[PDB]
DNA sequence: ACGTCCCGGAAGAGATTCA
DNA sequence: TGAATCTCTTCCAGCACACATCGGGACGT
RNA sequence: GCGAUGUGUG
């Protein structure tokens, strides 16, 4: 949904935003896994485990 | 169409005399009649001046000459 | 810990995915970084910044155009811009830039009419704020004048 | 700055000889200041406001 | 703000210096459609004439 | 219409001729009605009507009545502009001193009467007395008399003996003074006296008097009697929201003065008591002083609550007077502004521009075309139509845009690329789009910058915006020759990726038949973009004129690199792309393309670069990711070694063998070294990282690590920033010039504990603070420069002279930094350069060393060229063309008119500002480099020393006892390859003239100590070393021994201030060991704060460091410490200890010793030998009683004063000094500036001169007159059979050479106005236009370009 | 209320050091 | 007896925006 | 449609 510019990072020495991106991608991965386990109704024991 | 004036500068060595000659010719076209000497492509009077200069058929000499001629007339 | 969390998800360890170009449909070389970054809007909006003036009011003491956007003002062709024009060879641009476009009253009414008739040409006169500078230096004891040609 | 007393130095700049001075200021919370300072002649001079 | 799916890469220059490039999905889902409220006044005065 | 402006004083008769009536009533208007009070300040019968041709009474309201007056209110029915033009006057009761001429410092009144300004003020404020035309009594004339003395005198002398007090008394003294004899009397007194001070005083006073007589002025005009009031319109009364008028400062001041005047008029009709009339005169005086110039007296008045209200001197002075606020920078119609954005689909000569801004800007043109086509008859129909935006105006607007340039500008405009032109292209949206190859010039990132557009109205102006200011017409910077349309970041990355090669990609080594099917393979996807490949390419060349050899062959290349060859125009040779094409490579690509094919091919080629670069960059998709930042494994080891070393230095400081500053410097240096090692480790690890298999076994290569490319290609950042991301992030600088002694030892990929982050905060706040404040400094600098280097315009095609400065390559100790090609590219050779085959004249003596000639010079290996230079150009009022050399930003020679003054001043002062506002985003890092402690020669060669005075120490080495010693490495062909600065007391390995080879350390010293090495050998006695007063005597607890520390001025009291602690080498028998060949003892003065570690009576050999001096090196080496040095240079400040130079040449001798000075008498061969000079005998002379000096040689050492450089060695000497120094600064910060600009500033510096013998001319002997003037004068005097006028040139700093100018509107506009106006007034200094800033103030053409042609016409007519 | 007032840098000029 | 050097006083300290509040009280009819 | 202060931008 948005394209930023790589060349902006190692110049503007804020390496923080790259880790923010990765960790956000982790968070949303967990989010979509829950979304699937919840769309396919999954015997809430499964939700509980995950 | 016109992007660079380099040929005009080549035929008028100053690059300031370019401004002066071109402006004078453009007033001749815009205020008092005097249709151009190059097939205008709907470019404005300014580009037409620079273009005639690139054709090497206008410069301060020719302008003085033809003004003097018509004024005697 | 981030690697471990991603790997809990079904996502690649490096955090970089292969992406396909929307236009040509063919793969990108060298996988790129995607993720979800939390982004913010800022109240510096284009429709509060854009502004344009052709002819509006004029200041009262030195007949110059007002300044600002609320007041329908024009920009400030400032001192270093005057230096830039002097550094070029441009001189007619600077003359009309600080005589006709700005100050001299006879000048700019005649310019406006010359325009609306199709005849592009200036007739300078003298900057009114300069006339004011004369009036002030003259109101002191000093006597500034303008010698005959 | 906290109302009280401060023993400042103002080293270097003045007198162009590196001879530090030593000015003690009494800064009251409401009223008139008070300053003591030496001179390059080792004289103790007071000033007020 | 709101969290959006970003991907770091050059893309036909449309992000040359810093110029973020936004897909129309964002503007369609009205996820920055902020609201302002201006206050306009109008006074009425009785003066000479 | 008019010409030169005159200025003078104003008689009361003059003022009465100005005014149109008198002001009496201190009451402005009603604000119940809004008619103005009668004959108050905004009167009607005085300052004309209030409404157009509408009298105040009402009897007359018709144009028919133009000219007539009323008869009831009596107001001339005329236009209302007359209310701007008319002026009024006050009839002050008692005269009034004019605070300007009183307190201008110099006090014109003061050094007119020659009366101390203290006493004159005491008189003017009515608290003393002064005798005026005394009489034959005990008292003088100018004598002051206090209250009590006047009391006593009137007791005794009640005679005609007259004294008064106040302005009337000052006026009486003035009026009763006759100047026409005072001038001769004071000149006689000059002829009498001899003291320099008396001379200076009397000569300033005699200048004032003779000028005051030359002008048609009278001293009794400095004292006002009739004060004029400014018109009403120029001091308008503003209505706020309501029926209330917020305070207006001029009207306030006037009201106060009028009330005082009226009350004192009332007192002087009742024979009021003397104390009250005296108090009231003083009040009126103080009121007028406030009015003219508030605040120059004591407590300024205030009106709102507590802020000084604004007086006339403040309407003129300041950052907001009419000069710097409304006569140079004006607000302009037809303008607009918005936010910028990119849009890479643009040809580089055009810029997007939103529809609404266009329709709002070109409204008049639109009206014209509408009522020309006939779609609307009147103007109001047109206004309705363009406001409603009916769908015809968009076609109209296209036709009125098509070929009409508009000027884009970015806010902090610095160099003349800050304004460019573009043709518009209408866009949707509301953001100005800007081609990407121009952000390099505007310094405009798109993080929110705003740009302003202007429209050129007149026809000449459009032609200017097209032929001088277009975007295409500027593809070379005017500072350095190198291009300024360099592709910046995404495109350089795209290229660095498109032209490279991995070892085994697809399509390895298959032959291709041309760039076309190279592209076709890459697009079909049968071969990776870069795998090396043999292709037939057909390259052209132009070996003859307009010739194009078409040679074709099978190069070895990489697929992508050929795809790039599809673009390059014909002329360029194929070896231009076969490299990897970083940023430097692509820049010089454009540079060669320009030089070889002119312009249009290069513009079209820059467009093609941008397009194809963006394309293949997108195709790469070079993303950065966390994994792509690799941590080394030498880091932990290097850090542990560094901490071991700081621990050892801590232990030694615990043992007291070293002082605090010394330990500090040791710690900081080992941290810098460890920083370097870590950076090298990481950078090697990144670069060669990728080891990949070949179809053999394995092979290494240059990596494709994303951050490595982003740092190698040269897109953004540098080794500093990638260092902070991978290695340790080094040290941190305080906001001032300090470095913390606790370096951060971690990088962003790793965490930071809280303390490390806190230190990083120290650093970053340095960054910000310095940006703001040093920005202020640099801006002020450029202002000063462009106001001394303004009135300078190329004016003649050839001066016709032969002076020329010398040019040599500059070397620092490593690679030659700026070689001869770079220095003498494009400059007219003064004197023909002989091929080193002597008498084979290689280039004639007026050629323009363009690139071909530079290659010839480089081949034939010349290391000295004498070339013409502006500083020695013999043209009147300007600089001839050739002497200025090659123009920049264009290939050909300079034109006739291009105002080099301003472009030079900008290109000097710019990178000071631009770097300032950028110095932060390196971070807080510390740009610090060690002294290297030794000179490690690099290549086989010979040795050559300059200015060595060495001595052979005990251990058989050679130490250097001379200050400026300069070492040089010569090669095996004679060429000079290396030059080093060998500091004092260093140890040479080899002597002079000995063949050394590479890696042979020749020098070795201690980088934190200036030793005091001797030259003789014997025992040591402390001379004049008393405890407690001068020295201090510490003791080592551990070794039980002691040591001396010698104190500076900061602690010694009067008990030792008159002493000099010094070592003195005796022999074994208590006698003065004399230095060989001399008669002066071997005494060695110790400077302040010096460590003496020895003992007394010790035997020591020649060359042993008797005393150490902690060196105290500065903190940091960025552009926050350089620029003040530039200010110092261009100001010409005398440094602290000016090394005295030898005035006249000849042999030397001493003289008679004073208490603490010493005579030095230099006797020439035959001439005026008695020249002497006193030398403070604590200064260690560098010449001995027997030897000989030549003018310009030194006597002591240290700094070197430009004033003396000028008056001794020569203009070429001083200019080479200034240019080398300022280039040293700007190169240490890595900034390209061609030298011509610094030389033209130097010219404008040294331009005044002083007479010595007027001869047959008309110059006062001690007069200071501008050099061009005296030159034309004595030039024509020589053209006749007379004697010239000997003169000596002075070197004023810039902020003085701009004030002491012939014009005065320039000066008035620059940096103060009170002084300039008062001086110009009392002299009646008539000013012509003659320059640029004058003509701009007054608002007409500028004798710069097009204006220069016009002024040819005008000066021809007159 | 209506109306009518109340900090580096430098250059001048003490003044102190040579005699 | 005069020429250095210490004291105090004037004058300057980057550019262009955008927006906000706020504009003097004190007494005879 | 004036000047002050203030906050914030490039
Ligand atoms: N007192 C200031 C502050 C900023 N600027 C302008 O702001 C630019 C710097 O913009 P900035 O965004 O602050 O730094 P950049 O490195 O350009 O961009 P970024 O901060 O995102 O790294 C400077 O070139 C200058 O034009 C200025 O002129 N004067
Ligand atoms: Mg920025
Ligand atoms: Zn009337
Ligand atoms: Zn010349």
């Amino acid at each position: 949904d948005i394209v930023l510019n790589p060349l902006g990072v190692p110049s503007r020495m804020n390496i923080g935003q790259i880790l923010e991106t990765h960790l956000g991608m982790a968070a949303k991965g967990i989010g979509d896994k829950i979304n699937a386990m919840l769309k396919q109704q999954q015997e809430v024991a499964k939700l509980r485990e995950f | 169409a016109r992007v660079t004036v380099q040929d005009a500068v080549e035929k008028i060595g100053n690059r300031f005399d370019l401004v002066l000659v071109a402006a004078r010719r453009a007033r001749q076209m815009q205020v008092g009649g005097k249709d151009p000497l190059v097939p205008e492509e709907n470019d404005k009077t300014t580009v037409i001046a620079l273009r005639e200069i690139e054709e090497g058929l206008i410069n301060n000499q020719i302008l003085d000459v033809r003004e003097r001629q018509e004024q005697q007339e | 810990e981030i690697k471990e969390l991603l790997k809990l998800g079904d996502l690649p360890t490096s955090g970089q995915i292969r992406l396909y170009d929307g236009r040509t449909g063919e793969q990108f070389e060298r996988p790129v970084t995607v993720g979800y970054m939390y982004m913010l809007k800022l109240n510096h909006l284009v429709d509060d910044k854009m502004h344009a003036r052709s002819t509006g009011s004029y200041s009262l003491v030195t007949q110059q155009p007002l300044g600002g956007k609320a007041q329908f003002g024009g920009q400030r062709f400032g001192e270093m811009e005057v230096w830039a024009l002097e550094a070029y060879g441009a001189a007619y641009t600077l003359q009309e830039m600080l005589t006709v476009k700005s100050d001299d009253v006879n000048g700019r009414t005649k310019m406006y009419k010359n325009i609306v008739d199709g005849n592009h040409q200036m007739e300078p006169g003298m900057p009114e704020s300069f006339n004011v500078l004369l009036k002030e230096i003259r109101s002191l004891g000093i006597n500034i004048e303008l010698e005959d040609e | 700055r906290s109302p009280g007393v401060f023993f400042d130095s103002d080293k270097g700049k003045t007198h162009s000889s590196g001879k530090v001075l030593y000015n003690a200021r009494i800064i009251p919370y409401r009223g008139s200041w008070l300053d003591f300072e030496f001179d390059p002649k080792d004289n103790l001079f007071v000033r007020i406001d | 703000g709101q969290n959006m799916r970003v991907a770091f890469m050059p893309w036909n220059g449309y992000n040359f210096e810093d110029s973020i490039l936004v897909s129309e999905r964002v503007v369609q889902e009205d996820r920055f459609t902020t609201i302002h409220i201006q206050e306009l006044a109008c006074v009425s005065r009785d003066t000479k004439l | 219409e008019f010409d030169a402006i005159k200025i003078a004083l104003a008689s009361p008769d003059m003022i009465r001729s100005w005014s149109f009536g008198e002001v009496k009533k201190p009451e402005t208007i009603n604000y119940r009605t809004f008619k103005p009070e009668r004959d108050g300040l905004f009167c009607a019968r005085i300052f004309g009507p209030v409404k157009d041709y509408e009298c105040l009474c009402g009897k007359y309201k018709r144009l028919k009545h133009r000219g007539v007056i009323c008869e009831k209110c009596g107001v001339e029915v005329t236009q209302t502009k007359v209310r701007r033009e008319r002026m009024g006057h006050i009839e002050l009761a008692s005269p009034t001193a004019h605070i300007w001429f009183l307190k201008s410092l110099p006090s014109r009144i003061g050094l007119l009467l020659d009366m101390p300004l203290r006493d004159i003020e005491r008189v003017l404020y009515f608290e003393s007395y002064v005798v005026i035309e005394g009489g034959m009594t005990n008292l003088e004339r100018q004598q002051i008399l206090t209250e009590e003395q006047y009391l006593d005198a009137l007791e005794e002398f009640g005679d005609e003996f007259d004294a008064k007090m106040g302005a009337e008394a000052i006026q009486a003294l003035l009026k009763s003074m006759d100047l026409e004899q005072e001038c001769e009397q004071l000149r006689e007194e000059l002829n009498e006296t001899n003291s320099e001070t008396k001379r200076k005083k009397l000569t300033k006073r005699i200048k004032l008097l003779e000028a005051f007589v030359q002008s048609g002025n009278k001293p009794e005009w400095m004292i006002l009697t009739v004060l004029p009031v400014l018109p009403p319109d120029l001091r308008p009364l503003v209505p706020l929201d309501g029926g209330r008028f917020a305070t207006s400062d001029l009207n306030d001041l006037y009201r106060r003065v009028i009330n005082r005047n009226n009350r004192l008029k009332r007192l002087l009709d009742l024979a009021a008591p003397d104390i009250i009339v005296r108090n009231e005169k003083r009040m009126l005086q103080e009121a007028v002083d406030a009015l003219l110039d508030n605040g120059r007296r004591g407590r300024a008045i205030t009106g709102s609550n507590k802020r000084p209200l604004k007086s006339l001197a403040d309407m003129i002075k300041g950052k907001q007077g009419r000069f710097r606020q409304n006569l140079l920078g004006k607000r302009v119609d037809y303008s607009g502004r918005s936010v910028i954005t990119v849009g890479p689909y643009l040809r580089l000569h055009q810029c997007g521009l939103p529809k609404k801004m266009a329709l709002e800007l070109f409204k008049p043109f639109i009206y014209g075309k509408l009522e020309l086509r006939g779609l609307a008859t009147t103007i109001k129909a047109a206004k309705k139509m363009v406001e409603r935006e009916e769908a015809v105006v968009w076609d109209i607007l296209d036709e009125v845009i098509r070929e009409h340039p508009v000027l884009l500008n970015r806010a902090p405009t610095l160099h003349r690329l800050g304004i460019q032109a573009f043709e518009p292209v209408l866009i949707e949206g509301k953001a100005i789009q800007l081609h990407p190859l121009v952000c390099a010039a505007y310094n405009a990132d798109f993080d929110g910058d705003q740009m302003a557009v202007h429209v050129p109205l007149t026809l000449e102006a459009q032609l200017e915006a097209r032929a001088l200011m277009m975007s295409t017409n500027n593809i070379l910077s005017p500072a350095n020759g190198e291009p300024i349309i360099v592709p910046s970041q995404d495109v350089v990355l795209g290229l660095y990726y498109m032209t490279r090669d991995c070892v085994n990609a697809k399509g390895e080594g298959m032959v291709l038949t041309g760039p076309k099917e190279a592209e076709r393979l890459y697009r079909s996807g049968l071969a990776s973009l870069h795998a090396r490949v043999k292709v037939r390419i057909t390259e052209y060349e132009k070996d003859a004129n307009g010739e194009l050899v078409a040679k074709t062959s099978l190069k070895d290349t990489t697929v992508g690199r050929a795809i790039l060859w599809m673009i390059v125009p014909k002329g360029l040779p194929y070896s231009i792309v076969n490299q990897a094409l970083g940023k430097k490579a692509i820049s010089k690509m454009l540079n060669t393309c320009y030089r070889i094919l002119g312009l249009k091919p290069t513009v079209i080629f820059a467009d093609q670069i941008m397009y194809t670069g963006f394309a293949y960059a997108a195709r790469s998709g070079a993303s950065v990711g966390i994994d792509d930042m690799v941590i080394p494994e030498k880091k932990h080891e290097i850090i542990s070694e560094a901490e071991a070393e700081v621990a050892e230095i801590q232990e030694q400081f615990q043992s007291g063998l070293v002082t605090a500053g010394e330990r500090y410097n040791k710690v900081i240096d080992i941290w810098a070294a460890a920083n370097d090692r870590v950076s090298k480790a990481m950078m090697d690890n990144l670069q060669t990282e990728t080891v990949i298999n070949r179809d053999g076994q394995e092979e290494k290569q240059v990596s494709f690590n994303s951050i490595y490319m982003m740092a190698d290609s040269g897109a953004r950042g540098s080794a500093a920033q990638i260092r902070q991301l991978a290695g340790m992030r080094g040290l941190m600088a305080k906001p001032d010039g300090s470095i913390i002694e606790t370096p951060i030892t971690a990088n962003f990929r790793e965490g930071l504990n809280v303390l490390q982050y806190f230190i990083s905060t120290h650093g970053a706040r340095k960054g910000l603070a310095d940006t703001a404040l040093k920005t202020a400094n640099s801006g002020y600098l450029t202002r000063r420069l462009v106001d001394v280097a303004q009135d300078l315009v190329v004016t003649e095609d050839d001066c016709g002279t032969h002076e020329g400065i010398m040019m040599t390559p500059v070397i620092e100790g490593g690679d030659v930094k700026e070689p001869l090609r770079d220095r003498v590219l494009g400059r007219v050779t003064a004197e023909d350069v002989l091929k080193p085959g002597t008498a084979d004249i290689l280039v004639p003596r007026n050629t323009l060393l363009h690139e071909q000639w530079c290659d010839l010079l480089e081949e034939n290996s010349v290391d000295a060229v004498k070339v013409r230079s502006v500083v020695s150009c013999d043209t009147d009022f300007g600089v001839c063309a050739h002497c200025y050399g090659r123009d920049l930003a264009r290939g050909h020679i300079i034109n006739k008119g291009e105002a080099i003054g301003v472009i030079a001043a900008q290109s000097i002062g710019e990178p000071g500002t631009q770097l300032t506002m950028r110095t932060f985003h390196i971070g807080g890092a510390a740009s610090r480099a060690a002294a290297e402690s030794s000179i490690q020669v690099k290549n086989k060669g010979s040795i050559k020393l300059s200015n060595v005075k060495s001595v052979v120490n005990s251990s058989g080495k050679l130490v250097i006892t001379s200050r400026n010693t300069e070492l040089k490495l010569i090669d095996e062909f004679g060429r000079t390859k290396e030059s080093y600065k060998v500091p004092y007391g260093a140890v040479l390995a080899k002597g002079d003239g000995e063949q050394v080879a590479g890696g042979e350390t020749v020098a070795n010293w201690d980088p934190h100590t200036m030793p005091v090495i001797t030259e003789v050998s014997g025992f040591v006695r402390f001379t004049d070393m008393i405890d407690g007063q001068t020295i201090t005597r510490q003791t080592d607890e551990l070794t039980g021994l002691s040591s001396l520390v010698v104190l500076d001025s900061a602690e010694r009291t009067a008990g030792g201030k008159d002493l000099r602690p010094a070592l003195k080498i005796v022999d074994a028998q208590g006698n003065d060991v004399l230095i060989p060949g001399t008669d002066m003892p071997a005494q060695y003065f110790l400077p302040g704060k010096a460590i003496v570690q020895l003992e007394d009576g010790v035997q020591i050999s020649s060359g042993d460091t008797l005393a150490r001096i902690p060196q105290e090196s500065g903190g940091t080496k960025d552009i926050t410490g350089g620029l003040p040095r530039v200010a110092d240079l261009f100001e010409a400040r005398r440094p602290k200890e000016p090394a005295i130079l030898a005035e006249i040449s000849g042999i030397v001798s001493f003289g008679k010793e004073t208490k603490g000075k010493r005579r030095l008498v230099i006797t020439p061969v035959d001439g005026s030998d008695p020249y002497e000079e006193m030398i403070p005998k604590w200064r260690q002379l560098n010449v001995f009683e027997g030897e000989r000096v030549e003018r310009g040689d030194v006597i002591s050492d240290g700094p070197e004063a430009p004033h003396d450089i000028l008056r001794l060695r020569g203009v070429h000497a001083v200019t080479r000094y200034i240019v080398n120094e300022v280039q040293d600064v700007y190169r240490l910060q890595g900034v390209k500036i061609n030298d011509k600009h610094i030389e033209v500033i130097v010219r404008q510096m040294l331009r005044k001169a002083t007479i010595v013998n007027a001869g047959s001319s008309d110059f006062l002997e001690g007069e200071q007159v501008e050099y061009s003037r005296v030159k034309i004068a004595n030039r024509e005097l020589e053209a006749n059979g007379k004697v010239g006028a000997t003169y000596s040139r002075d070197l004023l700093g810039i902020t003085k050479a701009s004030l002491a100018t012939e014009s005065f509107i320039s000066a008035a506009s620059f940096q103060e106005t009170t002084r300039v106006l008062t001086e110009a007034a009392v002299a009646g200094k008539r000013d012509e236009l003659r320059g640029l800033k004058e003509n701009v103030i007054v608002g007409r053409l500028i004798p710069a370009g097009t204006g220069y042609a016009y002024h040819q016409d005008r000066m021809r007519r007159r």
